[PDB]
């Protein structure tokens, strides 16, 4: 679909249907529902949704009227609109400022004393704004708000073993978007109870009464099951009074109660939409279940006494073991025990409802001071701007942005990464889980994630299971429910129809696999087929039993997963590790496209945003390293800004480069600049190098991997990257900092870098303990200057200043602030972890020189040296067969079809039958290059340049060795395979203290790199030591090395005089515990035996 | 000039033996990895895919005589568990003599 | 009595740690034997055979066996008789002169198994021969008792 | 080349699935229990397995550097020789329990859709079971150096 | 170096030879510029220097007296912080 | 997961050695029946019971 | 049993067992390495991060696991699924009660 | 208890609480002269 994109021949045998949609649409649309944009306005009225409200609109209805207890007076709400933003995202990214736009609602009072009214526009704050990448620029950082799953409203019914008698017991809780839980059981003694608001449980029947029922309703009602009627029966109450007296009592202990009371609590606690509503999804679920208000469509988000009654009923039935259940008038419903695991019950809070349900807290605030202070303002002369406090609105936005876990800083480190955090489902959070609730558990792959969370993709560290990545192909409902596409099939013949189902729609029909063989029109060829059926059980039936299939094989798999060729022959463990590993590349200094890959680096890179995109059809007017201009056929003139070495979140680099010249002509939505990581639009996050595959002198020995020195000599695995060093000058009790080009009691030299104000100037070369920024502060002055840490160099690119005298926004108490970036271009050294994208991972442990590595015949030294041990034991062979094709895609192939085309090439699409040399094929996931193909087009190689072949059909070749000469005895497998650069380089890695800070908290050395501090001495590590016997090195390691100061000072002269350490004794801890002995009269003396 | 014949303690977390944490013999070496022998990996239960593993300095004259002799690589072939050999040929030394 | 020291492969030194070896030695291979489920609900793993890393917790905490197996009091010849569910065994002491009886031992837990080399001598029964301190029903011996 | 994939798994399968094929039918007719049902087509299978496992190890030459480097004890077993050029075999539920339906492919021929997304739950089963049995393991240890 | 350790219940005079004075005053520190006071639970001629080379009455404030009695004060300003490890006795009626 | 299946095989089989046969049954087609604590099969003729 | 009532007494000795129990298991949590620590090649799940100290701690009980015919027939309060009574005219109606 | 509901601390809660020496932390020190870093093969180097 891209005018512009690089040719690619894919293997791919099947056709698509439908097409990836936006990938990152679950951000963009969630934020135009929010401030209920035109664009979603008519894509919801075009669905079926009648009258479409956004979440503005929707917390502004549920706050309007707020009214006095005499109902006099009135406050409404409507029409939020929203003014141009204040700053462009550049210069909001420049200034440290938030891409914000003020939003204005017009309220009405109203005072039915008079009947007059009183409309005025009510500045409602400066509201953040989403950009078109997705992200939210909050003081100059760019953020984004992950999608958070949660337990949907609803009724659930479970069952668990007492860990008592070990019996069996039925419990059911209503969990409601806002408002008292309410919860019914059936306990050891099958005695059915109930708890109200989490209180102590009593029986059911005292709830019933409460709700008006009378005995003769009761065993109406029930009475069908014996185990009620015993409740009933050995019930100490009765009287509709008499409940509510009871449930006042174990609800507001110990106070008065009253009539007035007794029905007003019940009434306010669950009925009242005030205080209890299902939030319009928790309704619509209670409904599908117990079969209530069918046909009809949702009016009202509160609960009901029938809802109440039907849960018992249902709890009751489920406890007996019946299966089918039919409230009076009602729907007939299954009788079943709900998973909560199951996507027909979790459900996905967007950015838009998380930011929706801030407003409605700030909201609430802002309700509470109206009603407050209305009381004491002249109601003749009130006005809505008098009562309006948008102090706690402003106050609540400002603070979800802030200090919250949902909101994180963008994952910087290369395109693909961003891409992935956007498509991100967090299962923790505000609301989530929390440390005490489910482990192992909610870790677990469920059948019904298939096409929705992809079982892949997990952060390696403690959040495996509790975050996953949403699916290329799925969507959100209104809900919140995932949905994925499927194709209608009807009487064996695949239609074309699409439909999206959700979870709970899936698991009522039975699915077919995508690799289904069919015949022109969609007819299943084979009379069997492999399906899915309802509870995520993977069975063969006939081919007239199917109701959908997967539109494409990669429904199941997300962006990075769908990234990795030969996917189905890796193990799933080793993938995962690929995947993350793909998230963690930092961008080179050039980017290389993968020789072999998949049909989705294209559109992966497109939708991540970091590539300049044309808005619309022109020429190409004028091509700089900064700015790009088009001349559009319309008439009008674009000028695209292009980041230049630009600082990542993580310190990478971010640099854009133009690939068009002037005079093109380029048509809509074609790149015109590559990202960090993209070559011509579509991901480059490595390199394709040259490797064999063998032992060599146990230098990749436990996975350690030979490099070449090309790829040093080249700057083939060469990165850039800045880092940024901060200095705020305040002021004190004492004075102010104050920061000028003298510093005391220093040498000419170490400042001659530094310009008029003290700053160093841009382009100098700065290395450990080099002066950044001099500052200067009252203890005759004190220096207290920036300096360049341990270990950290490189060159100055830039400096950004703010100063309190030219009206910057600094934080209160801070008078200057600097900013200097230094950046530094590493190269490929011994211990930088790479990578493919198969998860085969390793530490480069040697870089040899270029002629010690084995050379092909023609004289080609291999770029990379990988272990022959370590692929087998892995199950990651993947990465084999793409080393297999990507030689045959760097020397090209032709198929000989004289006498017809080969029985294993019958499959191959015919611009297969040859490609040059250089090409770039792509394998999709689950439907690309097979076996077969694979081994005959390593026998249909061209030949070099010297007219012959090296690499043979077996796909190995014969190699000499570099050092001694002689060709090795045995051919070896030699290709090209696309290597990544970690983000775990050594450089940043090392760390050494012989001495530094102490924790005054403890006075042991402190924790950490940045911190200067030690390693930990574990208490398995004493124990280590004391079964060598070696007490002395024990001693000192405990004594000398971490607590004892004055052994410590002493041991440091005494190594620095070139004298024997002294011996370390009568420690202070143990002099302290020694006097407070002494203290309490005991006469502890130290014994010389 | 320093650092000849001053034993080392290199130690990986974690320490579930006695032959986690065993002493060297520096080598001063260009790079910033610590070059570790390929016998002594089965002991620290190391792979070099990323591993990282620290290193303590004994100072007084009755630790580095405890390192030199007690913890040194070359004295601890033999596990303590059993008593089978652990600083043995291990993958491609295992193939090559194979 | 400790005798040769496994590292060294010479006779234990005086001084030398043992205990603290010992106690690394057996905890280290700890991860590879079976363990009870990681699963919060369900029946009880216990039932079926888990011989495993709870065995070894049941042993050194000289803690009762869930199927335990009564041992001989005195070595005789064993009579035994059967119900529905219970076994009733008794040993005749041959240079004793009083029965000793074992009367409530449930017939889900099986009897032992001798094996003879050339015999195939097979389950105990009636007649049989056994000595001090040997398994009557197939299980595990408590501790206490021996 | 040297990924062999033994000539007799085609047939030795397709003779297994005919057993399965009459355990099913057997179920239709009531003669078995859906657990029991379960029990045997696993039993079926892992017979399956261990038939194509030797099947592999037979049709390997001696000197080919997959079945190399296993025989030679420096790495791996003959399962995951199994695994990559024979049939990857059972699999477990999320729940632990074993799936019927096996993985026919295996990682040479590459899996299907279905197969691979089956495989994924016991593979990330063992990241969680790896970190738990660190404590048990730790606890025990503990309590004998204590 | 030692081999045993030995806990015994003090009499009088061992827990009279532990002290270097009596603490008869119970106050603990005054409040304009902050001094303990004279015989009090921070008492300086007691335990030592408040904190380091300091005499109560300040006439004695140099570093080289490590062997000098203040005449007036009695305080025997020691280094090594003494009056963490030196502890006195209260004499009950 | 193959230890637990096993050791729950063997333990039924234990359990069940105890009174294997409950009865049998006699059908009108003049057929048999045999009822008991576990299902044995003849897997040499296609798992008949 | 029904009239008089159980004088609810309070089980100090056990809850103390509990306690120290807990506090040894959390002990053997604290004993492991920590997340800051590690010195693997990436980042893994730690057992800290899926079993707390009680359940480490009550995962080494003895969880006795009597028969139902046992447990039952031991608890005066159990109630059961169902109830056959044979030569049941003999009953008194306190006996029917019960 | 006088100032705030907190009682008086007492010489032998000095012996009995988890502060002084009698009961252990159970916690790792952090040693000087310490240093860490990633692991690479030494195929060269002698097994000392
Ligand atoms: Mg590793
Ligand atoms: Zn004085």
């Amino acid at each position: 679909s891209v005018p512009g994109a690089p040719n690619r021949v894919s293997f791919a045998k099947l056709r698509e249907p439908l097409e990836v949609p936006g990938l990152l649409d679950v951000q963009t649309d969630s934020f135009e529902w929010l401030v209920g944009s035109d664009r979603w306005r008519q894509a919801a009225i075009d669905r079926g949704e009648e009258n479409p409200v956004g979440g503005l609109e929707e917390v502004l209805a549920e706050l309007s009227p707020i009214e006095d207890f005499s109902g006099s007076m009135s406050l409404s709400f409507s029409d939020p609109r929203f003014d141009e933003v204040k700053a462009s995202v550049d210069e909001c990214k420049d200034k440290d400022m938030t891409y914000a736009a003020p939003l204005f609602v017009t309220a009405e009072f109203i005072n039915n004393n008079t009947g007059e009214i009183k409309s005025q526009t009510v500045f409602m704050g400066d509201f953040p704004m989403m950009t078109e990448k997705g992200t939210f620029i909050i003081n100059g950082t760019e953020r984004v708000v992950v999608s958070q799953l949660v337990r949907s409203p609803g009724v659930y019914f479970d069952e668990t073993i007492d860990k008592s008698t070990e019996k069996t017991l039925h419990s059911v809780k209503v969990i409601p978007g806002r408002g008292a839980w309410l919860e019914f059981d059936v306990d050891k003694r099958d005695t059915v109870g109930v708890r109200i608001d989490r209180k102590r449980r009593q029986p059911v029947t005292v709830l019933l009464k409460a709700l008006g029922w009378t005995n003769e309703q009761i065993v109406e009602r029930f009475g069908f099951s014996e185990i009620m009627m015993g409740t009933l029966e050995k019930d100490t109450t009765s009287g509709t009074d008499e409940a509510l007296l009871d449930i006042y009592r174990k609800l507001r202990p110990g106070e008065p109660p009253t009539k007035e009371s007794a029905q007003t609590l019940l009434e306010n606690l669950f009925f009242k939409e005030k205080r209890y509503d299902l939030a319009r999804v928790g309704r619509y679920k209670v409904n599908k279940k117990l079969g209530l208000n069918a046909g009809k469509p949702i009016t009202s988000s509160t609960l009901t006494e029938e809802d109440v009654v039907a849960t018992i009923e249902y709890l009751v039935r489920l406890h007996e073991g019946q299966t089918s259940m039919t409230v009076p008038g009602g729907v007939e419903v299954p009788v079943e025990v709900d998973d909560i695991d199951h996507f027909g019950n979790r459900r996905l809070r967007t950015v838009g409802e998380l930011i929706q349900n801030q407003i409605r807290v700030g909201l609430s605030r802002m309700e509470r001071v109206v009603r407050e202070r209305m009381t004491t303002q002249d109601v003749e002369a009130i006005t809505p701007q008098t009562l309006i406090n948008i102090r706690p609105v402003v106050a609540a936005i400002k603070e979800f942005f802030g200090t919250s876990q949902l909101s994180q800083f963008m994952d910087q480190n290369n395109p693909l990464s961003g891409l992935t955090h956007k498509r991100r489902l967090s299962a923790l959070g505000p609301g989530g889980l929390s440390r005490e609730r489910a482990g192992l558990e909610v870790r677990d792959v469920h059948p019904s994630h298939y096409g929705r969370m992809c079982p892949i993709e997990t952060p390696e560290g403690p959040n495996i299971g509790l975050i996953g990545s949403l699916s290329v192909y799925a969507r959100v409902n209104p809900f919140g429910f995932i949905e994925t596409p499927y194709r209608k099939v009807e009487n064996g013949v695949v239609t074309d129809q699409i439909d999206y189902l959700t979870a709970d729609e899936e698991d009522r029909h039975v699915v077919a696999q995508a690799n289904s063989p069919t015949d022109e029109n969609g007819r299943f060829t084979e009379d069997r087929v492999m399906v899915r059926k309802k509870g995520g059980e993977v069975e063969f039936v006939s081919a007239d039993q199917v109701d959908y299939m997967d539109v494409s094989p990669r429904q199941m798999v997300s962006v990075a997963t769908a990234m990795i060729p030969f996917l189905e022959h890796d193990d799933a463990n080793r993938a995962l590790m690929g995947a993350n590993m793909q998230r963690q590349a930092v961008p080179l200094v050039r980017s290389e496209a993968p020789l072999v890959g998949t049909g989705m680096e294209l559109r992966a890179a497109i939708d991540a945003g970091d590539v300049v995109v044309a808005d619309k059809t022109g020429v190409i007017e004028e091509v700089s390293a900064d700015y790009i201009t088009v001349m559009a056929d319309d008439g009008t003139r674009q000028s695209y800004r292009l980041r230049k070495f630009a600082r990542s979140n993580h310190g990478t680099c971010a640099n854009q480069r133009p690939i068009v010249d002037a005079g093109q002509r380029v048509e809509a939505g074609q790149v015109i600049a590559d990202g960090p990581c993209t070559q011509n639009g579509e991901m480059a996050l490595g390199k394709n190098l040259l490797v064999a595959i063998m032992p060599w002198e146990g230098h990749n020995y436990e996975d350690a991997i030979i490099l070449s020195n090309r790829l040093v000599e080249e700057d083939v695995l060469t990165s850039i990257h800045i880092e940024e060093h901060e200095i705020d000058a305040r002021d004190t009790k004492l004075g102010a900092e104050e920061i000028t080009r003298d510093i005391p009691n220093v040498s000419d030299e170490v400042l001659a870098d530094l310009d008029e104000r003290g700053i160093v100037r841009i382009g100098a070369e700065v290395r450990d303990g080099d002066i950044l920024v001099g500052k200067v502060t009252p203890k005759e002055v004190r220096d207290t200057s920036l300096k360049v840490p341990h270990g950290e160099s490189g060159k100055v690119i830039g400096i950004r200043v703010f100063s309190r005298e030219d009206d910057d926004e600094l934080p209160a108490g801070v008078n200057e602030l600097v900013r200097v970036y230094v950046a530094q271009k590493r190269k490929i050294s011994d211990g930088d972890k790479l990578a493919g994208r198969h998860g085969n991972k390793g530490v480069i442990g040697k870089i040899l020189p270029v002629e010690d590595m084995p050379f092909l015949p023609d004289g080609t030294p291999v770029d990379i040296i990988l272990n022959t041990h370590g692929v087998p034991r892995r199950m990651n062979i993947g990465q084999i067969l793409e080393t297999h094709l990507g030689w045959v895609a760097k020397a090209g192939w032709n198929i000989d079809v004289a006498a017809g085309v080969p029985d294993w090439a019958s499959k191959l699409p015919e611009e297969l039958y040859s490609a040059p040399a250089d090409s770039t094929v792509a394998t999709p996931v689950f439907d690309g290059a097979q076996e077969g193909e694979l081994a005959g087009l390593l026998g249909s190689t061209l030949p070099n340049r010297d007219g012959e072949v090296m690499v043979d059909a077996d796909g190995k070749s014969t190699l000499f060795d570099g050092r001694s000469g002689e060709p090795f005895p045995y051919p070896v497998t030699v290709g090209y395979m696309y290597i990544l650069k970690l983000h775990h380089l050594v450089d940043d890695k090392i760390h050494a203290r012989s001495t530094g800070p102490y924790s005054m908290i403890t006075q042991q050395p402190l924790g950490g790199k940045a911190q200067f501090g030690g390693q930990r001495f574990g208490e398995m590590e004493c124990w280590a030591m004391q079964a060598y016997g070696a007490a002395y090195t024990l001693q000192e390691l405990l004594t000398i090395k971490s607590d004892d100061t004055v052994g410590r000072v002493k041991v440091y002269e005494a190594i620095v005089k070139g004298e024997n350490i002294p011996e370390p004794g009568i420690p202070e801890s143990f002099k302290v515990l020694l006097k407070e002995l002494q203290s309490l009269c005991l006469n502890v003396e130290v014994l010389s035996s | 000039e320093v650092i000849a014949e001053h034993p080392v303690l290199l130690n990986r977390a974690p320490t579930l033996h006695r032959l986690g944490i065993q002493a060297f013999e520096p080598q001063l070496v260009e790079g910033k990895a610590i070059q570790l022998h390929p016998l002594v990996c089965e002991a620290f239960n190391a792979d070099f895919d990323g591993d990282q593993m620290a290193v303590h300095l004994p100072l007084s004259a009755e630790a580095q005589a405890e390192a030199r002799i007690l913890m040194l690589s070359s004295n601890n072939i033999l596990s303590p568990a059993s008593g089978k050999p652990l600083a043995m040929p291990r993958l491609d030394m295992v193939t090559g003599l194979y | 009595c400790y005798g040769r020291s496994m590292a060294t492969g010479k006779l234990v030194d005086i001084g030398e740690a043992v205990g603290i070896v010992a106690a690394q030695s057996i905890g280290e291979p700890g991860t590879q034997l079976t363990m009870r489920t990681f699963h919060q609900g369900g029946v009880t793993g216990g039932a079926d055979i888990v011989g495993g890393l709870p065995r070894v917790q049941e042993l050194f905490e000289a803690r009762v066996p869930r199927n335990k197996a009564p041992i001989a009091d005195v070595a005789g010849r064993v009579r035994l008789e059967e119900s529905d569910k219970f076994f009733k065994i008794t040993i005749v002491p041959d240079d004793g002169g009083e029965e000793v009886v074992y009367d409530k031992l449930s017939k889900r837990q099986r009897l032992r198994v001798i094996t003879h080399e050339d015999g195939t001598e097979g389950v105990l029964s009636d007649g049989d021969h056994v000595e001090v301190g040997d398994q009557l029903m197939e299980g595990a011996a408590d501790p206490h008792e021996v | 080349a040297d990924v062999l994939v033994p000539p007799q798994k085609q047939e030795i399968l397709e003779r297994h699935e005919a057993e399965a094929d009459a355990i099913e039918r057997k179920y239709q007719r009531g003669a078995l229990n859906h657990t029991e049902r379960n029990e045997s087509l696993v039993k079926i299978w892992q017979d399956a397995t261990e038939e194509v496992g030797k099947a592999l190890e037979e049709f390997y030459p001696a000197d080919n550097p997959i079945i190399t480097i296993v025989k030679s004890g420096a790495t791996g077993n003959l399962t995951q020789t199994r695994t990559l050029a024979g049939m990857k075999g059972l699999v477990t539920n999320p729940k632990g329990e074993f799936i019927p339906r096996p993985i026919k492919s295996s990682f040479r021929e590459g899996l299907t859709v279905l197969e691979y997304f089956i495989n994924t739950h016991g593979a990330r089963k063992g990241l969680a079971d790896t970190a738990l049995r660190t404590a048990d393991s730790g606890y025990l240890t503990r309590r004998l150096v204590d | 170096f030692f081999d045993e350790l030995r806990i015994g219940l003090a009499t009088a005079d061992d827990i009279r030879n532990w002290s270097y004075g009596e603490v008869k005053k119970p106050e603990t520190i005054n409040y304009r510029t902050l001094k303990p006071e004279k015989d009090g639970l921070f008492c300086e001629k007691i335990f030592g220097p408040t904190r380091d080379w300091e005499c109560y009455c300040g006439k004695y404030k140099r570093v080289r007296f490590k062997g000098i009695i203040c005449e007036r004060c009695g305080v025997e300003v020691t280094r090594a912080k003494v009056r963490r490890e030196r502890m006195g006795h209260i004499e009950l009626a | 997961a193959e230890v637990r299946a096993l050791a729950k095989d063997i333990a039924r089989l234990n359990v069940a050695d105890n009174g294997l046969c409950f009865g049998r049954l006699d059908t009108l087609d003049d057929a048999r029946l045999y009822i008991g604590r576990l299902g044995i099969f003849d897997r040499d003729n296609d798992f008949e019971p | 049993v029904d009239l008089l009532g159980r004088n609810k007494a309070a089980d100090e000795a056990a809850e103390r067992e509990r306690r120290e129990e807990e506090a040894y298991a959390a002990g053997v949590l604290d004993l492991m390495v920590d997340r800051e620590d590690l010195m693997d090649d990436e980042d893994h799940l730690l057992a800290q991060d899926l079993i707390d100290a009680e359940e480490l701690a009550d995962r080494f009980k003895e969880q006795d696991n009597r028969e139902l015919s046992e447990r039952a027939a031991a608890d005066r309060e159990w109630t059961y699924g169902h109830v056959v009574v044979d030569e049941a005219q003999e009953l008194s109606e306190m006996d029917w009660r019960l | 208890t006088g100032p705030g509901n907190r009682p008086l601390k007492s010489l032998s809660d000095l012996l009995k609480g988890k502060q002084g020496r009698f009961r252990q932390n159970l916690l790792g020190k952090r040693v000087d002269y310490s240093g860490r870093s990633v692991i690479v093969v030494g195929p060269q180097l002698k097994l000392h």
